[PDB]
Parts: structure tokens; sequence; C-alpha cells
């Protein structure tokens, strides 16, 4: 019965800038018991403000908090480079089994831009005896996150057999890596030579082809 | 200090699983509330369940659940270090992370009220799926700035972890998050950026470990 | 048999101001009650699902004391089921509340001639506090539908007043340092524990 409304969905801002993430309540937070959390890929979350503007040990004063009632505000005056993660607000009510979490925001640190390199792997010949050939592409510290990987074989363009996954953006470089999966049949790999990977991103002012022929 | 959560498994739709959550370099006293926090692969955090942790050994007093969880989880105090959390008529739908948390509580009368949660260990992955495990296979990525890496492909469940040289090669280095394929089973690729005068030089393994399966395969990464 | 810290409630050199109010939890200890109920300073001693006298033969689970300075003539106002400004908008008490409230007279202690100003009370909140809850907040009222921007004016008004307490005030207006003090029993191990 008690809702916390999270907006935006994301933030963005350059070193030094100042995001804002806004959390809305349903009703009154019981004693302004709002909390702020961070969580980093692959990490639990880990907590930053409690009752709403009190700041936990060991957390930078840059993150701070604000707000009363059922409008809350948690700032990154200065963002950093490391502070690209999702944060959730949590709210506590005069109630025993209702703890909500906000939907979450992620924060987006904003750079140059950076056009990707392009790298391509061939199926192994250890996996070739298996019965199945997979072709990567990899796209290699590029900003903004938005790219396409188009993959051709024989020139001919291809659809609904690749797959693909993007790493975090960077705490250091804040950029971010994509690698792209082609899986063919054994048959379909040992009729056919030129194996290309295109790329188009924003760095990229032509479409870039990265591409080998099978045994060389 | 340390809470650390365990007995996260692949478990089949309809099973029953129990997790723990150790204390590690404290013991419970009544001062907190332990409680629970689960996240769905991408998704959100969703609060289910605290505890005294002053509590009798093996009780399943003084505890709150969320509406939805109410019944189909139990969370107890087993020990003055240990507390479980059971969950029956598990579906999908509970495939998740599950962390541990210490609760700072309020007393507000014939109840108390969380106010924040401090402490949370690294959670335990449960996997509600009627999929066997599977052992992966680690294909190299040969090297043509140079780009080497391997592939882990045909693994189930979640996780993989992939190091390069033994924890020793950390820069340049990314592990992209895995993929599921349509034959209900995961991929992953890691790869590393090295000067390609090292090639000679310096040599490259990468680490793969699957825990569910057991498969610690190591493969050596040079060109062809 | 460590006693429990009721020294530092009670005989504290300052105490907090009502909206501002101090929680201590009491745990782990033996309580002397005695000190308390046998103690002539007190003129509020009032409990609620609790004999006084009885107190140093029972076991709790954990003891909570709150501890404030308000204005005499709204010592009335700390116990349940009571309404205005220190019960709607600084500490509430629940209905079923489970424990006493202790209530002196502080003026020697709390009262500066020209007048102590540390001593606040919040005077206004778009709803009551609900049991227990505590507002810390220092926003501007706003009292219509015109927004305040951190100007103080028409229908925005700053929502703490001082008390102002001065030696020379009517003992209805003069500072009562209060003390309540709730008695947590759970299905658990008790650590306040009597005498006996
Ligand atoms: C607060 O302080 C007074 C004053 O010190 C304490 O009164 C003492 O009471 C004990 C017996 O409990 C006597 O032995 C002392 O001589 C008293 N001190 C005096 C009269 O100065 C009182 O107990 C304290 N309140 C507590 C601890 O709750």
């Amino acid at each position: 019965a008690q809702v916390l409304t999270q907006t935006p969905s994301s933030v963005s801002a350059a070193v030094g800038g100042t995001v804002s993430i806004s959390c809305q309540s349903s009703q009154s937070v019981y004693s302004n018991y709002l909390s702020w959390y961070q969580q980093k890929p692959g990490q639990p979350p880990k907590l930053l403000i409690y009752d709403a503007s009190t700041l936990a040990s060991g957390v930078p004063s840059r993150f701070k908090g604000s707000g009363s009632g059922t409008q809350f505000t948690l700032t990154i005056s200065g963002v950093q480079c490391d502070d690209a993660a999702t944060y959730y607000c949590q709210g506590s009510y005069y109630s025993s089994d209702w703890y909500p979490f906000g939907g979450g925001t992620e924060v987006v640190v904003k750079r140059t831009v950076a056009a990707p390199s392009v790298f391509i792997f061939p199926p192994s010949d250890e996996q070739l005896k298996s019965g199945t050939a997979s072709v990567v592409c990899l796209l290699n510290n590029f900003y903004p996150r938005e790219a396409k990987v188009q993959w051709k074989v024989d020139n001919a363009l291809q659809s609904g057999n690749s797959q693909e996954s993007v790493t975090e953006q960077d705490s250091k470089d804040s950029t971010y890596s994509l690698s792209s999966t082609l899986t063919l049949s054994k048959a379909d790999y040992e009729k056919h030579k030129v194996y290309a990977c295109e790329v188009t991103h924003q760095g990229l002012s032509s479409p870039v082809t990265k591409s080998f022929n099978r045994g060389e | 200090q340390s809470l650390e959560e365990s007995g996260g498994d692949l478990v089949k739709p309809g099973a029953s699983l129990t997790l723990t959550c150790t204390a590690s370099g404290f013991s419970f006293s009544g001062s907190y509330y332990m409680c629970w926090v689960r996240q769905a692969p991408g998704k959100g955090l969703e609060w289910i369940a605290c505890i005294y942790d002053g509590s009798y050994d093996g009780s399943s007093d003084n505890a709150y659940y969320a509406s939805w969880a109410k019944g189909r989880f139990t969370i107890s105090k087993t020990s003055s270090t240990t507390v479980t959390l059971q969950m029956t008529s598990l579906t999908a739908a509970d495939t998740a992370t599950y962390f541990c948390a210490r609760g700072v509580y309020f007393y507000a009368g014939h109840f108390v009220i969380m106010r924040y949660f401090v402490l949370w260990g690294p959670g335990t992955l449960v996997t509600v799926s009627s999929g066997q495990p599977k052992a992966p296979s680690v294909f190299p990525l040969a090297p043509s700035t140079a780009a080497l890496g391997c592939l882990v492909k045909d693994y189930f469940p979640e996780p993989v972890t992939v190091s390069w040289n033994s924890g020793a090669l950390t820069s340049g280095v990314h592990t992209f998050p895995a993929v599921l394929q349509s034959s209900g089973l995961y991929s992953l690729s890691s790869v590393v950026t090295v000067p390609s005068s090292s090639l000679g030089t310096q040599t490259y393994i990468c680490n793969v470990n699957h825990k569910p399966s057991n498969t610690k395969v190591d493969k050596r990464v040079e060109p062809k | 048999t460590n006693l429990c810290p009721f020294g530092e409630v009670f005989n504290a050199t300052r105490f907090a101001s009502v909206y501002a109010w101090n929680r201590k939890r009491i745990s782990n200890c033996v309580a002397d009650y005695s000190v308390l109920y046998n103690s002539a300073s007190f003129s509020t001693f009032k409990c609620y699902g609790v004999s006084p006298t009885k107190l140093n033969d029972l076991c709790f689970t954990n003891v909570y004391a709150d501890s404030f300075v308000i204005r005499g003539d709204e010592v009335r106002q700390i116990a349940p089921g009571q309404t205005g400004k220190i019960a709607d908008y600084n500490y509430k008490l629940p209905d079923d509340f489970t424990g006493c409230v202790i209530a002196w007279n502080s003026n020697n202690l709390d009262s500066k001639v020209g007048g102590n100003y540390n001593y606040l009370y919040r005077l206004f909140r778009k709803s009551n506090l609900k049991p227990f809850e505590r507002d810390i907040s220092t926003e501007i009222y706003q009292a219509g539908s015109t927004p305040c921007n951190g100007v103080e004016g028409f229908n925005c008004y700053f929502p703490l007043q001082s008390y102002g307490f001065q030696p020379t005030n009517g003992v209805g207006y003069q500072p009562y340092r209060v003390v309540v003090l709730s008695f947590e029993l759970l299905h658990a191990p008790a650590t306040v524990c009597g005498p006996k």
C-alpha cells in the first residue's frame, strides 16, 4: 500500500557535475526513515545515507541526502568515475512488514566520444571437432554505450544467429566493451571463406568492417 | 563485521531450499535484526523477512515477513552466528541473489521498525530450474596492442569465474556478462589487451572456474 | 550484576529538545527501579501496564528511555490518547503504551536569567505524529498553496519555537525534565532484570 517512485531511471554528468535522483513516496515516511544505497556490478548494496540526510561511515561527503515527508533527493555533488553504478532508495513506515525499495537509477559518467577498437577471432580447431563454430567480434573501450554490430558471411548479412553482451561502464576509463558471438553449424562454416564484422559507432565516421578468411 | 550467505543452489521447481547467513567476527547478542533481501537478475531489491538476533536458538519467533513471502518463507536463528531462511514451493520467479543484512531497528511499541540496513553479505545465488548442472568448455580466442581471450561456452547454471595468469594480469581485462543461448546454456567471453611485443616473452593463461560443476580449466592463450 | 545506567539518562547535564527527543536502549543489566520509585523528587510517576513497586521482580527483553524537556503545563500531554502541540507534533505515545512516564521540575537547571533558548518545540505539522515518531526537520512550514523558497513570510512559518525558559516564569511555564521508560518483552532471553 506504500510505494516508492524513483525517477529517473538514468542520470548522467561529467566528472565534477551534479546528478539529482528523486524518490517519491505515496505516503509520509516514518520519522523520515529514507535511506540510499549504492550497488556496483557484482557487489552487494552498500549503504550511503540513512535518516534521509545522515552520511554513513566512510561514505564521501559528495553524496548528500535531502527532503522530508514524501519527497526525497540524492545528490552527488562532484561525480567521479567510480560513481558509475545503480542507486536505490528505501523507505520505512509505521509498519512492521513493508520496506519498499525504489526502482533504481543508473549513473552514467559522461566523457569524450571514443570509437571502438575492433577485433575478430575465428573459431578454434579444438571447437571445430565438436561440431559447432563460434565467431567472436570484440569492440573495446568505446563511448557512448550505443553501438551496432553487423555480421556478414560471404558479404551476406546475417540475422538471428548472433548474441551480444556489453560490459559495465569502466570505473577508470568510463568506457564500454562489447562482445558479439556468431554461432554457425560446422557445415555452414565449411562452405564460406570471408567472415566480416561491421561496426557502427558515433566515433566511426564510416562503418568499420573487420574480416578474416577461413584457412587464412 | 562480516556476513557470509551460503546454501544458494540450483533447485527444481516445487522444491525447498534453506539458505544460511553466517556471522564472522561477532556473535548475535540482541543488538540488531537479521534480514534477507533478494534481487532477481537484472532487477531491483525486494525485502523478504527479518528476525531479532537475540532470539532463542532454533526459534522462528520475533520475525517479520513481507505479505507475499509469509508462510512460504521461514526465517530462524539457529545459533549465535547463524540465521537461516527456508523457502518452499520455489518457482522461476524465486530465482535471485539472496542477501543477508543487518537491520538497525527502532522500537515502536508492540513491534519494531527497521531503520536501515548497514551490513550486507556478498549474497548467494538461487536458480530455480529444471535444467541440469553442465560443465563449460573453455575455447581459446587466438590473438592475431594485441587482443586475446577465452570463450567459456555451454555451462549451467551461473556463475563462472575467469582470471588471467592466476590473478596477476588485471589491467586491460574485460570479462563480459554471460548470455543465455537457445540451448538453455550460458556463454561467456573474457578478453585482455596486451602489448604485442610481450606475446613472445610473456605467457597468458585464463583460469576459468565453474564451481557448480567443479570444472577448473586453465587454457594457455598464444598466437596460432 | 552490572547496574543499568539509568543515571546517564536521569542525571545528564543537558536534556534534548522535545522535537529532537533522545532515546537510550538499556539492555544486559540489572536495574534498581527502587531508586526511581522511592525518590521524592519526581512530581510525575505514572505507569501503564506496569506496577512501579513490582518492577524489581520483573525481567524484560529491553528497556527504552526517552528523555526530553517540556513546559510544565505540557506534562499532561505525555500520556496515551492525549492531544496538543507536544503530543500531536513533538512526542506521541501509543494507545497500548506499556511503561512509565517520569517528570520533575528543572527550573534550577534549564532556566537562565534573560532566557534559555536552547530548548525548542515544534509548532505545527501537516499531520499528527504516529506513535514514537520523530520529526527533526527544520523545513519552513508552507501554510498556504503559495510556495516558500527558504524565505519566511506570510503563510511561511519557521516550524520550531524556543521555550525561552526564565527563572521567574510561572510553574506551568517552567522547564520539566521527562523520561519515558518503555518495557519490551519478547519471547527471547531477558537481558534487563530487577535485583530479584
Ligand atoms: C542521580 O543523582 C543523584 C545525586 O547524586 C543520586 O542520588 C544518590 O543515591 C544513592 C542511592 O541510590 C546515594 O547513595 C547517593 O548518596 C545519592 N547521591 C546524592 C544524594 O548526592 C541518584 O541515585 C541518581 N539517579 C540515578 C542513578 O538514577
